[PDB]
């Protein structure tokens, strides 16, 4: 990313191969680089334990004439992450239709063997993966751009909570100011 | 003039006494027993209330 | 507005922001088997949620020269999640279905599709007095192609479109439960099919309960656009499924 | 009146079944600036769960209710340089990074303060160290703005008559005191986007509002045959806190004690590609 | 008479015409998870009957020189019917078990077995400060052999019988739920084990809930007979099993 | 409400006389896995005895309610090696043998903790020892998992703003504090028969669940002309204890701090023959 | 808000006052005055109750 602002836009194309992956990421809100510096991630990094559900909101910022469908799935922890849409569709997922309402919300349920999870997540307390796939593909009429972008928003549900206060590791100094 | 009150404890499965010795309220101990909260100020700052079930627009 | 529909089965949800109403078989909603109508003695198994969920079969490509396609159920879902395992491990089965067929295109496209579920859609061979294997009419989730011209290969079913491979006028298929996908004013069709058969239960490997057909009555057309084809997707979801007669896996 | 007497769990999860209707909780529109309020019960079947978790530890009172170092300095009992035998620290809360960050998550604050002092001493290295010295004593003096300032260890100003002071002796517990909300406004301000002069000139920034005074420390009368060095650490612990107008946490490293100056920083780290999850 | 017991789970039945009473864990019967103790949000799946049934693992041969065996659960049932499929397809699981161990011999045989379920039976390596793979301690339904002499291969767990591979006196295992199979007056042992763990639910591929051990305290003996060995069989049946967190098959 | 108000002896022995009947309390069958419940009154004539003995001292609360050393370490006030001037101990309760054994008699535990620190200092031997140094001061800092870790004695991380810390001075009573049940489960687990990765690979054993954090200690500002060595001992004392699933006590000597590895051991000692009683 | 209660003492041949000063229940002193116990969980885990006088089988 030569331009920093590019980090916030997920590319989308017309005439895409069928059933292609749009993006994928690990669900480590306090550790993964994706969620590390988000408004939610910053708060968790001041704590050691967390629990509750999460919300991922996606907004389509294409043209008004463009249309498409997307499949967003959450896969609980397992030996291997999904590789194809057929694998992803087995787990929790929602089919997103683009129309007048430009936003869709995927609620990640709290499925865990323990009441709490470590912010410094490891193999024992994994949380799973989130992936998005083409459901039908993006179609556009004549005289429109051939590419579009999507943005993602992260937030906590009303049952979220944290525990044990720790000092954050993102900020440091070597000499008195 | 002593105050009695409950102390944090578990859930499914307990009183402490406090007395103030100084004449300035700034000397009291931290009042960390308040748990009321309301997030609607930052999450729903809109003018017209929107029902989740109904369409946004 | 009544143009927006939402369906939630199991852990899957379908949202269509531009659709017509839902058709419901012969006015009968799917339901479990009653005590006074059953015949098998042993306790049935009812793994709702695990089996009553949407399963998106693969997708087809709609070209200017497409003629139509068909799928046969429940064999189409033979290897789809726990539904397939339960069907394999049991002698008897029973379930209704909810069929949702998606197809979206811009305002400048034109075309019309017919979506219809034909119960007991028996088909005849390409060459009269010649048998065919159970591979020219159902091979899992893959769709089968109709043909504009008369078929000639003895190894396949008669694919003449205007006869629907059933010896009946294609225009008369309206009698069965159906819907139209007209690109002017529609994007998907929803059909709820109850369990229709002459017996309370039947084996799902030996009997094709019903057949799904998609036929373009008005061929697709467009001009001066970068989109060359219109993908079509089919999604199905068993409802009130119950199995019986456990045995060794087939 | 010999006595007088005087809890909030998170929301539960309600059972939900299959649904098929025109209601679409999932679909929304972020353009309104309104965050959704959907719950997992609105998109998949869920069982009934009773949550006994509580958000007690995330209250602002508890979040800021921890003592933290804000300043440390060294002074010698005896030396040639007069300025090196005592400390003079203008009070501010922007010199140590962690506590600064913590505070800077809110625009305005209002709290009482609890101050604790930790003092330690050590004998400086040298050729001859054999000596016997009784226990040392230290004096901490607080000078509100505009008061006289000492210029040497044995200045007359050390005879505080109105300025509060603490005399402490080594070997005992650390000194402590409490201070009330001593501001001139209705709340303290971490940021101030304005100037000093009404002509939009002069100092710019929070420095403008920093007028809390000074702190001075010295050895009472210790004057050893050989140098002895002492260090003092100051800890602040807000109490009865109220906060307003939260702001995003800082991302770039601090570089000045009285300014917001910084250097551009990448948003976050990188990975192989958009699909890599290993 | 109280010497006859009959157990019926799902579509399977066990009848023993000579047995002692049934032991029940720490006096707690298996049960479903309560609403006020759960943590996961989504609806669980409860495929009773399909999964709550007896599954006879393979059999072992009891010789005059046998030392003992162990199995680890629930991994032992990893590929046994729909239980295995459900465990594969789900992130979280929870279930109690009913263990029945059969062993019959004539009136002229002598011997004594100890049957015990050890929760959290952590084991140490053969060579101190040396790790071992997840194959010297559980490989499906196959039983593992204890050793009379001290183990030496670094690739395997310490199999010294008198220490039980746990660093504890073998004679003190009586503290755990257990039963004795004494050929004089017994033919089978039945144990009902509730779900014991520090959390409401856990993954069944990563965590061994408990270990089953069979140890001959009095070695088998006989004289002048055509029977050379006494087969031993183990049967297990999950109870009140419920799964959660559906995802792709592992 | 100025006040508010708020014992179990063992079973007695009942008189028994001669008996001759079909009841046979002595005969039983251990095959059922059921321990008998006979009493001496059921096999021989006995007098009436009132027992005032009580089992108060054998409660788990009292059994585990004793402070025990869990770790000790040494650090010097001044030295060439930076790593030798402070301590960094990952918290665990499996390094000292006695307390480990005591805990390992139960599979799961749930308790509050009371921590006490004992600190002592001594002057290192050398050719020249004549020096005068004031009383020393020490800092104990607790770093929950994922927090910043200091790399040297004078690192910025020692300015705790959220991490709890204790400043202590020699000559006073030992430091102390209390900690609540800080786990992520519904109970602590001494044993864990499982792996880390869902593919049955990776770390195996209780190590996997050990994520309690670290403890760091240093001299505040002491830097003597000659080295001074200090030692710290940490004591834990469970409170409000609950235990589940007892297991047999360990027999083989411990050999690793993060594993159950052992060497085979004889069941017990031997004697001349089965009849020897002398 | 003070609690009064008896203290261990002998048998054949006695009150102490306690007050809590801190707002966290974890700070209270050990509650080592509970003596209830039940061994039937580990000694009689069978399903069918067995009378000692009657034969085991
Ligand atoms: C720029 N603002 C400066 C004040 N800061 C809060 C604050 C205010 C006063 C104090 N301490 C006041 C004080 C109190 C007692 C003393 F002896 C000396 C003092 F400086 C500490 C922090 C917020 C940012
Ligand atoms: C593997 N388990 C580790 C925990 N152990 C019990 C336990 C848990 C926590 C603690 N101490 C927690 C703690 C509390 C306060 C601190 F400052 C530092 C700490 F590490 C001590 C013993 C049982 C075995």
């Amino acid at each position: 990313t030569t331009d920093q602002m590019e980090m916030f836009r997920i590319p989308v194309t017309i005439n895409a191969p069928l059933q292609q992956q749009v993006f994928g990421l690990r669900l480590q809100p306090g550790l993964d680089s994706v969620f590390k510096h988000t408004l939610l991630g910053e708060i968790l990094n001041y704590y050691a334990h967390w629990s509750g559900s999460m919300k991922l909101t996606f907004v389509f910022c294409g043209s008004a004439m463009a249309t498409g469908k997307f499949l967003i799935a959450y896969s609980p922890p397992g030996a291997n992450p999904p590789k194809t849409r057929k694998d992803a569709m087995l787990g929790t997922h929602i089919i997103w239709d683009i129309g007048l309402q430009s936003s869709c919300v995927l609620c990640v349920p709290w499925i865990s063997q323990t009441h709490y999870r470590l912010v410094q997540q490891d193999e024992y307390t994994s949380a799973g993966y989130v992936t998005c796939w083409y459901q039908t593909g993006m179609i556009v009429p004549p005289g429109t751009p051939n590419s579009s972008s999507i943005m993602c928003f992260a937030s906590a549900c009303n049952d979220f909570s944290v525990r044990m206060l720790r000092d954050t590791p993102f900020i440091s100094q070597d000499n008195k100011l | 003039g002593a105050q009695v009150s409950t102390q944090k404890t578990g859930a499914h499965e307990i009183h402490y006494t406090n007395i103030n010795y100084y004449k300035d309220a700034a000397s009291n101990s931290a009042n960390r027993q308040d748990f009321t909260q309301d997030p609607s100020k930052f999450t729903e700052p809109v003018k017209d209330v929107m029902i989740k079930s109904l369409p946004a627009l | 507005s009544d143009r927006v529909r939402s369906i939630t089965l199991g852990n899957s949800t379908i949202t269509t922001q531009e659709c017509a109403n839902v058709v419901v078989g012969y006015g009968r909603w799917p339901t479990y088997l009653r005590d006074d109508e059953a015949t098998a003695e042993d306790q049935p198994t009812q793994p709702d949620v695990a089996t009553c969920r949407f399963y998106t079969l693969d997708s087809i490509k709609w070209e200017k020269g497409s003629v139509g396609w068909w799928w046969k159920f429940p064999e189409a879902l033979s290897d789809m999640g726990l539904f397939g395992q339960n069907m394999q491990y049991h002698y008897l089965g029973r379930a209704g279905y909810t069929i949702h067929v998606q197809c979206n295109a811009s305002k400048f496209h034109q075309g019309c599709l017919l979506v219809v579920c034909v119960p007991e859609a028996e088909m005849g061979g390409a060459v009269v007095g010649q048998a065919f294997s159970a591979t020219a009419m159902a091979n899992g989730d893959k769709a089968y192609e109709f043909t504009s011209a008369t078929q000639s290969d003895q190894t396949k079913v008669q694919t003449a479109i205007h006869n629907a491979g059933m010896g009946v006028g294609v225009g008369n298929l309206t009698i069965y439960p159906h819907q139209w996908i007209n690109l002017r004013t529609n994007n998907s069709a929803t059909i709820v099919m109850p369990y229709i058969n002459s017996v309370p239960m039947d084996n799902m490997f030996r009997h094709y309960n019903f057949t799904l057909m998609v036929i373009p009555f008005v061929k697709l057309d467009y001009a001066d656009t970068a989109s060359t084809y219109v993908p079509i997707t089919v999604t199905v979801a068993p409802m009130c499924a119950e199995y019986n007669g456990l045995r060794l896996a087939q | 009146g010999d006595v007088e007497e005087a809890v909030v769990h998170v929301a539960d999860t309600m059972r939900s079944g299959p649904s098929n209707s025109a209601s679409v909780p999932a679909l929304t529109a972020v353009e309104t600036g309104h965050t959704s309020q959907v719950t997992p019960s609105d998109t998949m079947q869920t069982r009934h769960v009773k949550n006994y978790h509580s958000r007690s530890e995330s209250t602002v009172e508890n979040f800021l209710g921890r003592s933290a170092c804000v300043y440390m300095e060294e002074y010698k009992t005896t030396d040639n340089d007069v300025n090196k035998k005592f400390v003079a620290w203008p009070i501010n809360t922007k010199q140590m990074v962690q506590m600064r960050r913590k505070l800077e998550m809110f625009t305005y604050l209002r709290f009482d303060m609890e101050v604790t002092f930790v003092i330690t001493s050590r004998q400086d290295p040298g050729t001859t160290l054999a000596q016997d010295m009784p226990v040392l004593t230290h004096q901490i003096m607080y000078v509100p703005p505009g008061g006289p300032i000492p210029a040497k260890v044995d200045d007359y100003a050390w005879q505080t008559s109105t300025n509060p002071s603490i005399f402490w002796t080594e070997g005992n517990a650390p000194a402590r005191m409490s201070i009330p909300f001593i501001s001139i406004g209705n709340a303290y301000s971490n940021f101030y986007d304005g100037w000093s002069n009404f002509d939009q000139r002069g100092s710019y920034g929070y420095n403008t509002l920093n007028n809390l005074g000074h702190i001075y420390v010295r050895h009472v009368s210790g004057s050893s045959p050989h140098p002895i060095t002492s260090t003092i650490r100051v800890y602040f612990k807000p109490k009865h806190t109220r906060a307003w107008v939260p702001r995003p946490p800082r991302l770039c490293q601090y570089k000045k004690a009285f300014s917001v100056d910084f250097t551009p920083t990448p948003i976050t780290d990188t990975r192989k590609d958009i699909n890599t999850v290993t």
